[PDB]
């Protein structure tokens, strides 16, 4: 019933369902991200925020899912696989992780606003690789 | 945990 | 709807208050929308009919306005805002029978209220209008 909202209406929205985020408030703002990913299926911050929410309550097979489409939705973000490397980490799935980390350091030493978590990523795949090895 | 895009 | 269900008191309030934000905007189809959710998510409030109801006036949907008052009036039947916008609407429809008793009825329900005091008078001036 809320279909054909104004991008401006979108826009706070967002907000409301980030502000929940920061305060922990997970289920809440899963929710306020759901709703915005079917209002509007090509915007990778919603599939971010409903993937992190996700994540957060130990929904990982769920926050694949919405993270495997953002990344879809923007090929350069290195968040996407950075986090869905932490889910399949938390699955058991030590493949899936380092593929996650490899290619999250990838995206983000491409761009200098990523430098800290290009890092990470590289922290990460060191310790998954140690422990395959 | 995961830093999401800040809106405004 | 069926997703958006169970949400927390806070969050239903910062939602409410984005509606209310847009409704004072002007983007008063984004306004209903939300206040159309409201009213079927949350438990009755008060502010949720009134707000959709007053998108649609503004909107001239004057028929969808007055069944989201009449579901007010009858949900809380000592708010003199329910019946005074009704009327209103029961004008703009052309339905001056409807448009006597809400007003009759706004300014009897404010006069039995302080914080309403001013209200019963709009009511009182906007009913000698309708008898003529």
């Amino acid at each position: 019933m809320l279909r054909g909202l104004s991008e401006d209406t979108l826009e706070q929205l967002y907000a409301l369902g980030f502000n929940q985020y920061q305060a922990g408030k997970w289920d809440d703002a899963q929710k306020i991200f759901q709703a915005l990913c079917m209002l509007d299926h090509y915007d990778a911050r919603y599939f971010l925020g409903l993937g992190a929410c996700r994540q957060s309550l130990g929904l990982y097979e769920q926050a694949l899912q919405s993270y495997s489409y953002g990344a879809l939705m923007d090929i350069n973000e290195p968040r996407f696989p950075f986090h869905a490397a932490e889910c399949h980490l938390q699955l058991g799935d030590l493949d899936g992780a380092e593929s996650g980390f490899y290619s999250a350091r990838a995206l983000a030493a491409a761009q200098p606003a990523h430098e800290a978590l290009a890092a990470r990523a590289g922290a990460m795949l060191e310790a998954v690789t140690a422990r395959k090895d | 945990r995961v830093e999401l895009n800040a809106p405004r």
